């Protein structure tokens, strides 16, 4: 939800980080650029993505990292996700990590996928 | 229906990540009494002066 | 008791003036052609 | 990680449905009858349909009686208000001790209110004053979904004046209690200068007025120390006056009486809730016959709450008198007006027991030996004595690399450490008094 | 109103008599003690009369039985509008203030002072209201219009009430209440009410003082404050002569009237002889309530000094003083007892748990028995049923401890208990 890019950028502000967004709302122009500047070296160290926006066909080589705050129904589209990091270009390891709460819904479902090999949750409950 | 249980679990969703579930941190500011004991002697206190 | 803060209209608001207000109800008419004349005239 | 104090093992009464107390529960071994007394007395608690209740457990030190009082706080949930007490505490310089004994009277009783506050915030447009006195303001109060000017008492025009503010700056301000605070600038003023302290904040989501409801608890004696007394606000007046009488009084029955009027006023219309709590004093028998004699017209008062108190002490002299002697130290015109609860003795088994809990809760492994020799220590010279050298032992074990104590670090922790009896005996064989 | 909810003392309302002052066998909740319950009957009858002042009377009797329930049920009896003052012998004990100065505070907060005053006021739904600004013509023009069930007309403002006006918010159709000698505005709601008729009626109001309060409010700036506060700090005594002076012009002059309360101070015997001496001149003025003591204990020594003295009070206050003594109670009055506290607490009880109730409470005390009641409910509902049996008694004997039981105990035990020397044993070998 873009309701958290708001608050993912007060936070890195208030930890001072070099930061820069790309979602929906920023121009088509000012994309294809900054995705290019972020490519390319720089000091620049977080990138905020969307699920729908940017999350699909870039080809993002600088970034090391995938960080996931949330994946309902991710079969294809989350793998789709981390692996706009892991492209050709990219000569490093690449790192995953998925944010899950304990004893949230979150939890249950990751629970729930690892018992049913992960093939399709449509209800939730506990 | 699927539209409830739907949007349930994107209220619940909302709160997961942040505490954004329309978000009401309260001020904490003091109550707000307003009797004033002392001010019900006050026409006492002025027709004995 | 009093409300320290109160909402205020800037071009409907002013300390000058203060107004407050609230068998079929008609209010009374003068029929003086006369009367009226002299309201008129005055 | 977690510290522990002597406590923390303990979660509750662990008692059934039917008061029945499991042997071994909620960190608990034994003392069954003062477990299921303490239940009913807790049952009584939240029923709620009668007030000045007064329960004493008397017992051997070391007997489990303080952790039976937090037992009952614990079961009680932290809704209902509970206030620990001790025995000497109630000598205050400042004020007799009267004084303090009806404050924590009034402070064992809650009460559950709610309220709805207006709160209006934005960016300032415009400071525009009205004007031998102090003229109102009028404010431009702007926010991002809407706009409009209100008028402020000249308090709070002092108030908001004092913080220094001007266009542009994002403030705060409580329509209830006349708050008021500037959070910082506004956003867009962000790039007027290159270098300035000031910092820059968003601005405000939503319209500038807002409403919500709050549920917040006060206690009796809070709203009757908030009529008794001034408290803090903004302006120097309120400075003035919470400056003027700085030490605290003792509280006439009048103002009491006028609370307890207003408190039933706002339970009559709903709006607040009465939650009677519990009173417990620790050491009743460091009063003196003073507090005793004030207590017994403290008790009988309608709107007393439930206290309980604990004493170790046999016959012995009530302090203050010179020849009056009675059980626990409390006169006989009091005792008729309690209840007494026996607290017993543990055994071995029961000593081994608490000694495998409080491992267990300190995260350590004792092996079945050292166990032995520490529930033998226990029933040698004390029971505290085992608990008070449990981490020693440890921290000789860690010293060792070892993960388990040993006989060998048990006996060293007894050679390094000695208790009451050993170092009496020193004393009773001493050179100049060591 | 007046939230409270279970006192020892809640059951007993209005003490009982009848028309020849011969008290009745069981009445509002009082119970034996003809004798007591006549005299205390009689030394109500004198305070209503109020022609007698500075007068003491003593009650004596054995712990719990009836000696604070008399003094309850005669203020009681004696009603609301009548000053009475309850306090414990160790309250006057303060940090602040000397001791003869709180018994002086507490003498003059007995003796109540009802002055009348007349005011004149207006009432009613407001319907219109208009103000004006000043004009070369009119500094202030003003009209509001007062609409009640009766009548509906039309007042000329002239300046400050319309600054008082204006001071608040005030909005039509709301009623409201303007004093026009004190120029104050009163809000009485919104029209949730209704009018009654004329805007302007005859009537005073009439307000009881009492003579300590009138001393606090003209000993300072603002002495309303130190009414609750606690703070009035040892008032002057020219102070006391000046105001008892004007009392006594007021009086004669009809303006207002007073009112002899009653003065009850319990476990006397605990006060200094310093306030003894005080209160023997204290009961010996002109301006005196009458006063009432209860002291448990009987020939014991007198606190501050070193012999012992009869009743725990020096000789000359007890010829001062007419002393009052309540019985033992018996089995048949404890039985009706334990049955009204029931009643009082709603508690149903078979008849054998009340016999067997009532024989514990003879054998020990009746304040076990009337704190049993209630703890045997609990196990009542522990068992899901509404009337209290036998075995549920038995349990709450068993599990609760009496006084006597555990005197027996710690006797049996006292190695386990901490000695009076110190002494105490904590292993249990060797
Ligand atoms: N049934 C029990 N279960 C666990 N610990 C107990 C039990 N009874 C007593 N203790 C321990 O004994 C110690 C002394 O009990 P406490 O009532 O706190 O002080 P004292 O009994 O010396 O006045 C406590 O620290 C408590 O941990
Ligand atoms: N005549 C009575 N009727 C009902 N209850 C009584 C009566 N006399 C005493 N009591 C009970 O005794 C208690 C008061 O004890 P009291 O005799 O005042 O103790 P003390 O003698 O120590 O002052 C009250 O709780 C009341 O329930
Ligand atoms: F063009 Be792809 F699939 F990144
Ligand atoms: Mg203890
Ligand atoms: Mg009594």
């Amino acid at each position: 939800m873009t309701k958290v890019l708001d608050v993912l950028e007060q936070f890195l502000n208030y930890h001072g980080y070099l930061y820069m967004r790309l979602d929906g709302a920023t121009k088509i122009e000012d994309r294809q650029i900054l995705t290019e500047r972020f490519n390319t070296d720089s000091r620049i160290t977080v990138f905020i993505l969307s699920s729908r926006s940017g999350g699909l066909g870039i080809n993002l080589t600088g970034a090391d990292t995938v960080i996931f705050y949330d994946s309902d129904w991710n079969p294809a589209m989350d793998k789709q996700c981390q692996d706009r990091c892991h492209r050709i270009g990219q000569t490093r390891d690449v790192h995953i990590y998925r944010f899950v709460s304990e004893h949230t819904i979150e939890s249950n479902i990751l629970k729930k996928a690892n018992q049913k090999r992960q093939l399709d949750n449509v209800v939730i409950q506990e | 229906n699927f539209m409830s249980i739907v949007n349930c679990l994107m209220q619940l969703r909302k709160v997961c990540n942040h505490p954004n579930l329309f978000e009401v941190r309260p001020i904490l500011t003091s109550f707000v009494l307003e009797h004033c004991v002392a001010s019900d002697y006050k026409d006492v206190e002025r027709t004995l002066l | 008791m009093k409300a320290l803060v109160e909402e205020i209209d800037k071009k409907t608001y002013n300390p000058d003036i203060y107004f407050t207000s609230l068998s079929r109800p008609v209010k009374r008419i003068n029929y003086s052609l006369a009367d009226l004349e002299a309201r008129l005239y005055t | 990680v977690t510290r522990t104090a002597a406590h923390t093992h303990i979660k509750g009464l662990g008692l059934d449905e039917s008061g029945v107390a499991k042997r071994v529960e909620g960190g608990f071994v034994g003392q069954i009858e003062a477990r299921e007394a303490c239940g009913v007395i807790v049952d009584l608690i939240k029923a709620k349909k009668m007030s000045g209740r007064a329960i004493l457990l008397a017992g051997g030190p070391s007997t489990g009686k303080t952790a039976l009082a937090l037992a009952i706080s614990q079961e009680l949930g932290p809704k209902v208000p509970f206030c620990p007490l001790v025995g000497s505490e109630l000598y205050s310089v400042e004020v007799k001790k009267t004084e303090t004994l009806m404050e924590n009277f009034r402070r064992a009783i809650g009460l559950r209110i709610k309220e709805t506050k207006e709160v209006y915030e934005g960016e300032v447009t415009e400071l525009t004053p009205e004007d031998k006195t102090i003229s109102h303001v009028i404010v431009g109060l702007k926010s991002a979904k809407g706009t409009k000017t209100l008028r402020l008492d000249p308090t709070i025009y002092e108030s908001i004046q004092r913080e220094k503010v001007s266009i542009g700056d994002v403030i705060y301000i409580e329509a209830n209690t006349g708050a008021v605070k500037r959070v910082g600038r506004s956003d867009a003023y962000a790039t007027e200068f290159d270098l300035e302290t000031e910092e820059y904040v968003p601005l405000p989501k939503g319209e500038v007025h807002k409403k919500k409801e709050i549920v917040q608890d006060v206690t009796l004696h809070d709203l009757d120390v908030a009529n008794a007394r001034p408290q803090g606000g903004q302006d120097v007046i309120s400075m003035m006056g919470q400056l003027l009488k700085p030490k605290k009084t003792e509280i006439t029955e009048k103002l009491r009486q006028e609370v307890n009027k207003v408190v039933a006023k706002y339970i009559d219309q709903g709006v607040a809730e009465l939650i009677p709590g519990v009173l417990f004093i620790d050491e009743v028998n460091m009063l003196d016959i003073e507090i005793f004699t004030y207590l017994n017209k403290a008790l009988e008062s309608n709107i007393a709450p439930v206290v309980v108190l604990a004493s170790n002490r046999g016959m012995t002299t009530v302090r203050g008198t010179e020849d009056v002697i009675s059980p626990h130290g409390v006169p006989p015109d009091l005792i008729d007006r309690l209840l007494i609860v026996r607290t017993l003795p543990y055994d071995k088994d029961e000593i081994r027991t608490i000694i495998e809990r409080r491992a267990t809760v300190e995260r350590l492994q004792v092996e079945s030996s050292a166990l032995d020799l520490l529930a033998t220590m226990g029933t040698e010279t004390s029971l505290r004595y085992a608990l008070q050298l449990l981490a020693p032992c440890g921290i000789l074990a860690q010293t060792s690399n070892r993960k388990e104590i040993v006989v060998n670090d048990v006996n060293e922790a007894k050679l390094l450490f000695l208790d009451a009896k050993r170092s009496t005996k020193i004393l009773e064989t001493s050179a100049n008094y060591l | 109103k007046s939230l409270s909810l279970i006192a020892a003392h809640s059951h007993i309302t209005g003490l009982g008599l009848d028309e020849n002052l011969q008290p009745r066998p069981t009445s509002e909740g009082m119970v034996g003690q003809l004798q007591a319950r006549r005299a205390a009957g009689v030394i109500l009858k004198m305070v209503q009369n109020g022609t007698i002042a500075g007068r003491a009377v003593l009650v004596a009797g054995p712990p719990s039985t009836g000696k604070t329930a008399l003094a309850m049920g005669v203020s009681q009896s004696l009603g609301k509008d009548v000053p009475f003052t309850a306090i414990a012998g160790s309250e006057i004990f303060s940090l602040e203030l000397s001791k003869t100065e709180a018994l002086t505070q507490a003498f003059r907060k007995s003796i109540g002072i009802k002055i009348k005053e007349e005011t004149e006021l207006i009432e009613g739904e407001v319907v219109e209201i208009q103000i004006d600004r000043s004009i070369t013509g009119g500094h202030k023009q003003g009209k509001l219009t007062i609409k009640t069930t009766d009548m509906e007309t039309i007042y000329e403002l002239g300046n400050k009430m319309i600054d008082g006006l204006t001071k608040e918010k005030v909005l039509a159709g709301d009623v409201i209440s303007i004093d026009k000698a004190s120029g104050k505005i009163t809000k009485l709601g919104r029209s949730v009410q209704c009018p009654e008729g004329e805007l302007q009626k005859r009537k005073t109001v009439v307000h009881t003082v009492s003579l300590h309060e009138i001393d606090v409010i003209n000993s300072r700036t603002q002495g309303f404050l130190a009414l609750f506060t606690g703070d009035t700090g040892e008032i002057r005594s020219e102070v006391r002569d000046q105001i008892n002076t004007k009392v006594a012009e007021w009086k004669e002059e009809g303006k207002a009237e007073i009112v002899p309360g009653v003065l009850f101070i319990d476990e006397v015997h605990m006060l200094d002889i310093e306030c003894f001496s005080f209160i023997n001149r204290a009961l010996e003025d002109e301006f005196a309530p009458i006063v009432m003591m209860a002291t448990n204990r009987g020939v014991s020594k007198t606190r501050g000094t070193n012999y012992k003295s009869p009743h725990g009070l020096p000789l000359d206050l007890l010829d001062r003083s007419i002393i009052i003594t309540t019985k033992s109670y018996n089995e048949q009055e404890i039985k009706t007892i334990l049955s009204i506290r029931a009643q009082e607490e709603e508690v149903e009880l078979s008849s054998d748990a009340l016999d067997l109730l009532t024989k514990t409470g003879v054998e020990t005390s009746l304040r076990y028995s009337s704190n049993l009641i209630s703890v045997a409910q609990q196990i009542a509902m522990k068992r899901k049923n509404n009337t209290v049996e036998v075995e549920d008694v038995k349990r709450a004997y068993l599990l609760f401890l009496d006084s006597a039981r555990s005197v027996k105990y710690v006797q049996e035990n006292e190695s386990q208990y901490i000695d009076d020397q110190g002494n105490v044993q904590i292993s249990i070998a060797k």
